């Protein structure tokens, strides 16, 4: 069972500066067998469900303006916007795919 | 038009059980894996459990162990969750969602939620 | 005189991983009817010559059948490698026979998607020829082993076909009849008109 806790937990923000949102894991999320990073930003705005945004720690989902991006090593894990719009408000949860009890951080809320 | 329908909102007192169903339209049903992630008022996302379409085999957390049934039914393209023993926590939003079967040759890198259902309210 | 209509006409097909086979004896085969048959889109030989089909008797004649995706009828065939030629249904090297093989768009095909055939995408080892496997048990990726649980690094070795009457041709559903000839120190039983 592997805990996420993700820092900025309340994260007010002004449109066209970056803005950097922390995730860090129990336990390390890489597979030395693949070399691959196992942690997935999804977004959810207001009354909606959630959406994919950032899938194996670096590649965008489908749909994803290019304004995200996400990066980070071991268990320190940070999603960052380079330039916020209007519309990136939202929760923001890091999930991890490693062991079978899937866990959700707490989230992180990106308000203006 | 790629979508996935829920059923509508259920009032349910405690100690009962409550079926939600997400029913596939405009891909392929069995290939993509069946999660049911749950989000209470004010908490955060929690996972369930997960249905294979093909087996049926279903793995599900060690807290709902015991109480959630996972089904499929092919014919319809449809996946049923049921929770038993209903409590006054078990109030929340329901959201089933899909996982690519497998996309690659180690089948545990495509493993992402690409698509999120509109929900269910169980009270 | 032998059914020919057990085999090719049938009413529902088998899958790859589970493949119909039919042993067949004491038979005079027309073959006027399925190589000018007009209606299949492959009649591959190997070994044997079409012209020459009604020429060489022989003991047995296996049919099998199965239903494989349009993309993939290339595997069934000598030699061949892939997803399908070496975890479903694989051919001999020293192949002497036909492989058959026509759309069923019209009829393994519905618009919610036919979910009743299935293909094995996983296994320790390949296939010797002429080899069926229907066991379902978990695959094992991971040096962990798990006791008839799926998750990571152990995953169901079976998924079905996504057929619907939308797609392409390429994966449009495909029925396949191999016909494998069986010469042996028994006389030699079936064989076309003289
Ligand atoms: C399998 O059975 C079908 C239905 O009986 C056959 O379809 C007919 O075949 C004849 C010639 O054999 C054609 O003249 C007809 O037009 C076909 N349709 C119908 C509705 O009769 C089919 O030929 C059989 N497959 C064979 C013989 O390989």
């Amino acid at each position: 069972d592997i805990q996420m806790t993700q820092s900025p937990l309340s994260l007010p923000v002004t449109p066209g500066e970056p803005a950097s949102i922390s995730c860090r894991s129990s336990q390390s999320l890489l597979d030395s067998d693949d070399g691959n990073t196992y942690l997935d930003w999804y977004l959810q705005k207001p009354g909606q469900s959630p959406q994919l945004l950032i899938y194996t720690l670096s590649y965008r989902a489908s749909g994803v303006p290019d304004r995200f991006s996400g990066s980070g090593s071991g268990t320190d894990f940070t999603l960052k916007i380079s330039r916020v719009e209007a519309e990136d408000v939202g929760v923001y949860y890091c999930m991890q795919r490693i062991e079978f009890p899937l866990t959700f951080g707490g989230g992180t809320k990106v308000e203006i | 038009q790629v979508q996935l329908v829920q059923s509508g909102a259920e009032v349910k007192k405690p100690g009962a059980s409550v079926k939600v169903s997400c029913k596939a339209s405009g891909y392929t049903f069995t290939g993509y894996y069946m999660h049911w992630v749950r989000q209470a008022p004010g908490q955060g996302l929690e996972w369930m459990g997960r249905i294979n379409p093909n087996s049926g085999g279903t793995n599900y957390a060690q807290k709902f162990q015991g109480r959630v049934t996972m089904t499929r039914d092919t014919s319809i393209s449809t996946a049923y969750m049921e929770l038993s023993r209903l409590r006054s926590d078990d109030t929340a939003v329901y959201y089933c969602a899909r996982v690519p079967y497998c996309s690659s040759t180690s089948c545990h890198r495509d493993w992402y939620f690409d698509l999120w259902g509109r929900g269910t309210l169980v009270t | 005189l032998c059914p020919f209509g057990e085999v090719f006409n049938a009413t529902r097909f088998a899958s790859v991983y589970a493949w119909n086979r039919k042993r067949i004896s004491n038979c005079v085969a027309d073959y006027s009817v399925l190589y000018n048959s007009a209606s299949f889109s492959t009649f591959k030989c190997y070994g044997v010559s079409p012209t020459k089909l009604n020429d060489l008797c022989f003991t047995n004649v296996y049919a099998d059948s199965f239903v494989i995706r349009g993309d993939e009828v290339r595997q069934i065939a000598p030699g061949q490698t892939g997803k399908i030629a070496d975890y479903n249904y694989k051919l001999p090297d020293d192949f002497t026979g036909c492989v058959i093989a026509w759309n069923s768009n019209n009829l393994d095909s519905k618009v919610g998607g036919n979910y009743n055939y299935l293909y094995r995408l996983f296994r320790k080892s390949n296939l010797k020829p002429f080899e069926r496997d229907i066991s379902t048990e978990i695959y094992q990726a991971g040096s962990t082993p798990c006791n008839g649980v799926e998750g990571f690094n152990c995953y169901f070795p079976l998924q079905s076909y996504g057929f619907q009457p939308t797609n392409g041709v390429g994966y449009q559903p495909y029925r396949v009849v191999v016909l494998s000839f069986e010469l042996l120190h028994a006389p030699a039983t079936v064989c076309g008109p003289k």
